[PDB]
């Protein structure tokens, strides 16, 4: 029912500007105040700022006043960030939030933005072939992040998806799942992968 | 701003027995209101995070009993009675008694278990990958305790560290183990020049022949 969806990110070269949006349904979202809060690789937590219902009052984290613009539209039920100016330091995953610290607190899934003048690269994907456990393994891409999914999402039990390695300027990783001997390769087993920076999605079909 | 210290990691907490994972405030966070400005975020891997605890005594729907929060206005403790594998993450306090609203460093929540050792696999390189001019061989340590473990990688009974990729997951929210992979990414040409490839966690072996 509420969702906060988001989007925006990317990659952006140093000293450019950027605007995220989050989209909001599943409640009157010109009722209640938004936040945005951050996450850099690795890190913790920095609220950025926020804003009521009617955009009278906005607050920021003092050092971060200049840089970010928070604004929104409830007649089109979004929230927006602005940043301009932005530097290697503002690398990190987006956080909206509704209302928080009340019974309302919800966050979104977040969205990333890679401050870099460094080419995005689409990854290249290899299946782990032979309980039996099967994987892919993908390489080569940049920026963060990339998404591992096995069947849509569908296979979740026994999927262990280890963190990215970073490697002369280049992402890797890889996921692989456990699964009865007897449903393999008697049945179909794929996993999804995702790489937003570069709009790539791509599946590959695990085989003897 | 008021700084919000915790550690990073807890001590390591057996299943079923109580973990406290305590955060201190630069300033207090009673306000003349009687009310504590004290909120604990839960993050769970490669998810947002999630209230569980605002104004120390309000828990967030859906949110266990289990979780309670106390302290004296400057000095807090998260306790977790009976302590479940699905309670793995990182614990955040933070506060808004006074903008900005700032959060602790997090607290990983460590869980103790039983020393397991790894299944391990190994998969050769797909001959997909042989085309590009490398060539990918990974090593898979699958539901081990505890995470501290290593991978030795031999080619022709030779030890090659050149190549080599590690990487762990998170402790497990059903199992509370962990899996990690080693990848071995040789040329095309050294891959075909060779025979015999091993990886070995610490005795546990696996290997195959080209």
């Amino acid at each position: 029912e509420v969702k906060l969806l988001e989007s925006g990110g990317g990659l952006v070269q140093p000293g450019g500007s950027q605007k995220l949006s989050c989209a909001a349904s599943g409640f009157d979202f010109s009722g209640y105040w938004m936040s945005w809060v951050r996450q850099a690789p690795g890190k913790g937590l920095e609220w950025i700022g926020e804003i009521n219902p009617d955009s009278s009052t906005i607050n920021y984290t003092p050092s971060l006043k200049d840089k970010f613009i928070i604004s929104r539209d409830n007649a089109k039920n979004t929230l927006y960030l602005q940043m301009s100016k932005v530097r290697s330091e503002d690398t990190a995953l987006y956080y909206c939030a509704r209302e928080t610290g009340t019974r309302f607190d919800y966050w979104g899934q977040g969205t990333t933005l890679t401050v870099s003048s460094a080419t995005t690269t689409a990854p290249s994907v290899y299946p782990l072939v032979p309980s039996v456990t099967l994987g892919c393994l993908v390489k080569g891409y940049f920026p963060e992040p990339v998404t591992v999914k096995w069947n849509y999402g569908a296979l979740s039990s026994g999927v262990r998806t280890v963190s990215s390695v970073l490697q002369s300027g280049f992402y890797s990783l890889s996921s692989l799942v456990t699964v009865p001997s007897s449903t393999w390769p008697s049945q179909t087993v794929i996993c999804n992968v995702a790489h937003p920076a570069s709009k790539t999605e791509l599946i590959k079909r695990i085989e003897p | 701003d008021i700084v919000m210290t915790q550690a990073a990691f807890s001590n390591p907490v057996t299943l079923g027995t109580s973990a406290s994972i305590s955060c201190r405030s630069s300033k207090s966070l009673l306000y003349s209101n009687g009310i504590t400005y004290l909120y604990w975020y839960l993050q769970k891997p490669g998810q947002s995070p999630q209230l569980l605890i605002y104004q120390m005594s309000n828990l967030a729907s859906g949110v266990p009993d289990r979780f309670s929060s106390s302290g004296s206005g400057t000095d807090f403790t998260l306790r977790i009675s009976r302590v479940e594998a699905e309670d793995v993450g990182v614990y955040y306090c933070a506060q808004n008694l006074e903008v900005p609203w700032t959060f602790g460093g997090g607290t990983k929540l460590e869980i103790k278990r039983a020393d397991a050792a790894p299944t391990v696999s190994i998969f050769p390189p797909s001959s997909e990958q042989l085309t590009s001019g490398g060539a990918s061989v990974v090593c898979f340590l699958n539901n081990f305790y505890p995470k501290d473990i290593n991978v030795k990688w031999k080619i022709d009974g030779s030890e090659r560290q050149n190549g080599v990729l590690n990487s762990w997951t998170d402790q497990d929210s059903k199992d509370s183990t962990y899996s990690m992979s080693s990848t071995l990414t040789l040329t095309k040409d050294e891959y075909e020049r060779h025979n015999s490839y091993t990886c070995e966690a610490t005795p546990i072996v696996k290997s195959f022949n080209r």
